[PDB]
């Protein structure tokens, strides 16, 4: 909940500044970076919340289905 | 002979855990250092942005380096998570054998009473 | 802990300090702004040996800089590192001097010694436990001599337990432009012999000879000269701030080094100087390191130790070495000429080894020696003095200052004592 | 030029195109206090870098906790 | 998966995350019961014989 | 029970300790963390470690030692090494200044304000100590800072404890190698101090360590690492009797009683036979006869002296590993009827034999071989007089020219103590040649 | 490749680890492959760490290069 609320208000403020358009551009920079980090946080959080069902759901049904996007490269 | 073999097994497994944590510490420190330098890299690309052709080509090369550094970081944490899971398994198994077996083995009988008060 | 406060005097000192501080700075790895950069840690932990901490990870010099000529200060201020200095400390004078020795020691310093003393004593209280002071100055230069003899005379009594290292520049044996430079030399040395404890004496001609023999590089800069001497300073001060055995206190060396109170002057030496192409024509091995190390041409301070004999030597080494190669090398050379030494004492070598080298080159070394070869310089100057003082020309300026010749009389026989005593022991 | 190669005492850089040679004056006297400027222009002229209470209880005493409370039954 | 993807996970082998018994307060039989009839009926007959 | 306490002074005494514990952890198998595994030993602190460590309720073994230096560099180094948790922080006592190799400087200028702390620490260990047989002291005759502090604190602890032995293991001056010119000064000062209060002082020299290193270990670039490794193995061998069990046992009390003949002369030598390289041991054979022959080979000793020019007083030999008294006695009889070794007409026997079953162990990544039968050799000889006979005729010269004396006189001492050390040394020699004479 | 070595190792009248052709293999392991698993973990860690530190080195060199180029 609380992360989502923070994210939404951040986007609205950024948008208003956008239609308003030096320090302004600087603040655009800070807001943009903040949005990036917030997205990373929420995605990791959903990833973690996925695996909880393993302790409760009947065995045959469990399959994660969030992020089977295998990212590791070198091998 | 059973006793001796069992002891040797346990000792070897303990040594394995030793090696594992020895690795983990400096692994984490390296991770932190990589993150520091990457943050410095974002700051540096903004610094390079400041004075605004050759410049353009340089900026593109720098951003490519951003990408591969981030890739290295992610591989790092994958290795890390593997290491902790295996740590957990190994420690649990060592508890298992270092508690059940020898404690029940102390109950072993004695030669004279196997001879039946001979 | 153990810490040092650096003193810079005279127009030589102006650029000397610049080169020396930038060398140590980029050694420890500090940006021109002053923010730390962590790549090696031991340097960071031991930076307190010289630097004073400033908030936000900034590291100010513990330098005190003085001259009378303001343009030198302005150039240092404008240099690519001068911003690192602190405006608090630029005590200076209100005119020129004409580098007359009597003026430089008696009239002008009267109103500035107070300020310089207060600044340095504030710094001294701030720090914890001082090994001593190092001064970068000139003995042939006028205003440096005038201020420096005053300050070194002042400080000894308050701090008579402390290592008062003096590092100077000696006039050319061939041509020096400055003409009353002799008289500067005699008056400076007269105090310095009594007052100092250790003094390094180096000359420019051999630097030029080095430029021709090994640099080969046609057109140098006096900045590059200062680099070649800042290497020696970096070396001689390496050992305090770094781990790996070598008992490194300059006093730990000095007691081992000097046999008698009137023997303070020493003759430096550097390690591998590689030519344009010999970099891959040399096998960088300890034997040839020592071979070039102790040579008649690698030496660059005053004159060949050939003319006399050695009392004592001290060699510092920096790099991943072992005992053996250096120890047996010393035995080999000891056998090679067991004659030019003094049967006075055996094993007159001091060796010191530290494991973390400078950067750019893996192995490195620095030499310092006390040998019976100062008589050349001091003879030369003594006959110059007798010849000039014969009809005492140009002494009117000193008469006007209030200088009168009895001070010349008192100094000249002190140098006579120096010459006679040096020759007396070894012969 | 490796832009920061090991600055050995041996070698260093060298430049030739400079013509304008003037020294900036940042030190002067001007009054009782000697005065030192922040230097801005370098050699020749060039750019440098500068509470636990109880919200619902508050411990009301029992007397008030049960004052004037009666149950009425037929 | 055997290939570029792999998850080293641990699946439950269900016997204890279960309510096997029978009674009226259990007969409503909410459809979330993992009640694969094979081993249960096999039990039924097996306890019957073991008795 | 059978426990002792360790002290290190001067910066020569710190690498050697560092190595001694780098080894001593292993034979009981303690990681740099400091915890025996779940194998059932933890409790109040009773098991074979007890002689070395006091592992208390937290499960952390505790070295019974003190490392005092006068310059924070190396002490902070080791405090930043792996074993900082292993050591007790203030057991690592740091000073701030150097002795300048000036013995009197280190003995009067600064010695007055750390002895309190160090002796208080000694008391707060000796309280928990039970057997308190004695102490193992590491200093250096070429003491850069060890000399004066060692003399002063040793005198204080000698007067405070008068009921136990004291062991000193000193790196003796290199006869033709010097990194110090004040070395003869502080060396003879330390000698004429210590000879009356050291109970057993053993010498070792390092040139010969190198000589062995490139004779039989086949390595041509060794260092302190290998030097101190083998030296630590030597002290491990001499403490193995306390460490493990065996057929029969020996102790430092017997070492004193039987090794040293008389009062005063207590300057013996140590020797180790099976220092052999990996390939050299691979396809060769080792046993009692040849190891004894190689040990009494004169050049394998670690002091530049000739026993053939000397005459023998005493010998204690310790065998570690698996042996049998049959071969023991047979071989020692062979040596007894050997010909070059001139035993004095005094002693008909000279051999104190000790055995222990537990073989010596390797260090990980080291240099020595995988040995099964090791042996340590301690000996009283008359051959050592040459070292002092050499030192005296250097010191007399350099003192008749009395260079460097200004340092000492200006810091407080004077020529009288030097003059007295002269005749103390003279008495030493004078006793030695006459006891050597039949 | 591995095929030849597994054939060589598992052929005799002694025991047999069912290292099949393909598909899921037997859960039980043997001492040799167990030690191998450990060594594989260790070398994987070494490779990853060294790669990262290499990257940081040339990154620092590039930063210095570009900064000085711009400062010209
Ligand atoms: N800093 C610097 N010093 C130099 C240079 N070239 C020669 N020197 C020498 O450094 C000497 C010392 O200067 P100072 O210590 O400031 O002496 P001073 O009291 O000002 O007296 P004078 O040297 O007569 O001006 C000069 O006498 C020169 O001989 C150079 O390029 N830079
Ligand atoms: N065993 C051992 N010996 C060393 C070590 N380092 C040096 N030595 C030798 O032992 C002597 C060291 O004594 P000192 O140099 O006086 O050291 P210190 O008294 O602890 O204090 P310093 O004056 O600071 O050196 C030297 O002659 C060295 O050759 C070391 O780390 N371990």
């Amino acid at each position: 909940r609380e992360m989502e609320s923070f994210y939404s208000e951040l986007k609205w403020q950024e948008k208003n500044t956008l239609e308003e358009i030096d320090a302004l551009f600087k603040h655009l920079a800070r807001i943009q970076a903040d949005i990036a980090c917030k997205t990373n946080t929420l995605l990791l959080d959903t990833k973690c919340m996925d695996t909880r069902r393993k302790l409760t759901v009947p065995a045959e049904k469990f399959v994660p289905q969030v992020d089977t996007f295998t990212r590791t490269t070198n091998r | 002979a059973v006793n001796s073999a069992f002891s040797s097994r346990c000792q070897e497994l303990d040594d394995s855990l030793q090696k594992l944590q020895y690795h983990l510490r400096k692994t984490l420190t390296e991770i932190t250092d990589q993150e520091h330098q990457i943050a410095a890299l974002k700051q540096a690309i903004k610094d390079k942005e400041a004075p605004l052709e050759e410049l353009n080509m340089s900026l593109r090369a720098l951003k490519e380096k951003l990408q591969d550094a981030e890739q290295a970081l992610r591989n790092l944490e994958d290795s890390r998570m593997s290491l902790e899971k295996d740590i957990a398994v190994k420690t649990n198994s060592l508890f298992i054998d270092r508690q059940k077996c020898m404690t029940h083995r102390n109950r072993y009988p004695s030669v004279l009473q196997l001879a039946g008060y001979q | 802990m153990r810490e040092i406060v650096h003193l810079q005097a005279g127009q030589c000192g102006n650029q000397i300090g610049a080169k020396f501080w930038e060398v140590i700075s980029d050694e420890h790895g500090i940006d021109p702004t002053g923010t730390y950069h962590g790549d090696s840690d031991l340097q960071l932990e031991r930076i307190n040996v010289y630097y004073n901490e400033a908030t936000g990870g900034k590291y100010v010099p513990r330098a005190v800089l003085v001259d009378l000529e303001p343009g030198t200060m302005d150039s240092v201020r404008s240099g690519p590192f001068g911003q690192i200095f602190r405006p608090d400390n630029f005590v200076f004078g209100q005119s020129g001097a004409g580098n007359n020795w009597a003026k430089g020691h008696y009239t002008e310093g009267a109103e500035l010694v107070d300020s310089v003393l207060d600044v340095v004593r504030k710094e001294a209280e701030s720090c914890d436990c001082l090994q001593g002071f190092q001064l970068t100055h000139s003995l042939g230069g006028g205003t440096g001599s005038g201020m420096g003899t005053l300050l070194i005379s002042k400080i000894r009594e308050e701090y008579p337990d402390r290592i008062m290292n003096t590092f100077s520049v000696v006039p050319s044996p061939k041509v020096s432009d400055t003409v009353v430079e002799p008289y500067n030399a005699t008056l400076s040395v007269h105090q310095l012999v009594e007052n100092t404890d250790e003094t390094y004496c180096i000359d420019n001609e051999a630097l030029y000879d080095i430029c021709f023999r090994t640099l080969k590089l046609t057109t140098p800069t006096y900045g590059d000269l200062n680099h070649l001497v800042s290497a020696t300073m970096s070396g001689v001060t390496t050992c305090l701030r770094f781990p790996g055995q070598l008992n490194a206190d300059l006093r730990k060396l000095a007691v081992n080094m000097v046999p008698f109170p009137r023997l303070h002057f020493f003759m430096p030496g550097f390690a591998p100087l590689t030519s344009r192409g010999s970099q891959q024509y040399r096998a960088l091995t300890v034997p040839e390191l020592t071979q070039q190390m102790f040579d008649a041409k690698n030496m660059m301070a005053a004159c060949d130790p050939r003319h006399g004999r050695y009392l004592t030597v001290a060699a510092v080494f920096r790099g991943r070495m072992s005992m053996k190669e250096v120890d047996e090398q010393m035995l080999n050379v000891q056998n090679k000429n067991s004659s030019y030494f003094v049967e006075w004492i055996p094993n007159n070598v001091k060796t010191a080894v530290c494991d973390i080298p400078p950067r750019g080159l893996k192995m490195s070394a620095t030499f310092i020696g006390n040998s019976t070869a100062i008589q050349e310089l001091f003879k030369r100057i003594s006959e110059q003095f007798t010849a000039m003082f014969r009809r005492k020309a140009f002494l009117h300026w000193y008469t006007g200052e209030g200088m009168d010749e009895m001070e010349f009389t008192e100094a000249e026989s002190n140098m006579n004592d120096l010459v006679s005593e040096y020759q007396q022991y070894q012969d | 030029p490796v832009h920061g190669l090991p600055f050995l005492p041996g070698s260093s850089f060298t430049d030739s195109t400079k013509t304008a040679f003037h020294r900036s004056q940042t030190l002067n006297y001007r009054n009782g206090y000697a005065v030192v400027r922040r230097p801005t222009m370098g050699i020749g002229g060039d750019r440098l870098h500068y509470l636990k209470q109880a919200p619902l209880a508050e411990f009301v005493p029992a007397h008030v906790a049960f004052d004037k409370k009666v149950l009425k039954f037929s | 998966p055997m290939g570029r993807d792999a998850a080293g996970q641990v699946w439950f082998t269900g016997l204890t995350n279960s309510e096997p018994g029978d009674a009226w307060y259990k007969l409503p039989r909410a459809l979330d019961t993992p009640y694969r009839e094979a081993h249960t009926r096999w039990h039924g007959c097996f306890q019957s014989r073991q008795r | 029970m059978r426990e002792c306490i360790s002290i290190h002074v001067g910066q020569a005494g710190v690498q050697i300790g560092n190595a001694c514990w780098e080894l001593y952890c292993l034979e009981h198998g303690i990681q740099p963390d400091g915890q025996m595994p779940s194998d059932k030993t933890i409790g109040g602190g009773d098991d074979s470690f007890n002689t070395f460590f006091s592992e208390t309720g937290a499960g952390k073994h505790v070295p019974r030692a003190v490392f005092v230096d006068l310059e924070p560099t190396v002490v902070d180094e080791v405090r930043t090494g792996t074993y900082r948790q292993l050591f007790h922080p203030e057991q690592l006592i740091t000073g701030k200044e150097d002795a300048a190799n000036n013995y009197a400087r280190g003995h009067y200028t600064i010695g007055k304000e750390i002895v309190d702390l160090v002796l208080d620490r000694i008391r707060k260990l000796a309280d928990l100590c039970t057997g308190l047989q004695g102490f193992l002291i590491f200093h250096s005759f070429g003491g850069g800072t060890g000399s004066g502090f060692a003399s002063l604190l040793m005198e204080r602890l000698s007067v405070d404890y008068g009921k136990k032995s004291k062991l000193e293991f000193a790196i003796y001056p290199a006869p033709q190698v010097s990194t110090a010119v004040v070395e003869p000064y502080n060396s003879i000062l330390t000698t004429h101090t210590t000879l009356e209060h050291s109970d057993c002082a053993f010498m070792v020299d390092n040139e010969a360590i190198y000589d062995i290193c490139r004779r039989n270990l086949d390595i041509e670039r060794p260092t302190y690492t290998n030097l101190n490794r083998l030296i630590g193995q030597i002290v491990s061998s001499i403490t193995a009797s306390l460490r493990f069990d065996g057929a029969l046992n020996v102790d430092l009390t017997e070492f004193q009683t039987n090794l040293v003949p008389y009062p005063r002369i207590h300057f013996p030598l140590a020797t180790y036979a099976p220092v052999i390289s990996a390939e050299k041991a691979y396809h060769e054979q080792l046993s009692v006869a040849e190891i004894t022959n190689a040990c009494f080979e004169p050049a394998n000793q670690m002091v530049k002296c000739d026993p053939r020019h000397g005459k023998y007083m005493a010998c204690c030999m310790l065998y570690r590993g698996d042996v049998v008294p049959k071969d023991v006695n047979a071989a020692i009889a062979t040596i007894k009827t050997k010909r070059t070794i001139q035993f004095v007409d005094w002693c008909p026997t000279g051999f104190k034999v000790g055995i222990n079953y537990q073989p010596p162990t390797v260090v990980p990544g080291g240099d020595l071989a995988k040995v099964q039968r090791a042996v340590c050799m301690l000996s009283n000889t008359t051959a050592i007089a040459e070292a002092w006979a050499r030192l005296d005729h250097k010191f007399d010269l350099m003192y008749a020219k009395r260079a460097f004396v200004h340092w000492y006189v200006g810091e407080g001492m004077e020529e009288g103590e030097f003059s007295e050390a002269r005749e103390d040394l003279a008495a030493l020699e004078k006793d030695y040649e006459e006891v050597g004479v039949d | 490749p591995r095929k030849e070595y597994e054939v060589a190792c598992n052929t005799g009248a002694y025991t047999s680890s069912g290292l099949a052709t393909a598909g899921f293999r037997t859960a039980k392991y043997l001492r040799d492959e167990w030690f191998q698993n450990s060594y594989a973990r260790y070398h994987q860690a070494f490779a990853d760490r060294d790669y990262s530190e290499r990257q940081r080195h040339e990154s620092g060199q590039l930063v210095a290069e570009t900064g000085a180029l711009a400062q010209r």
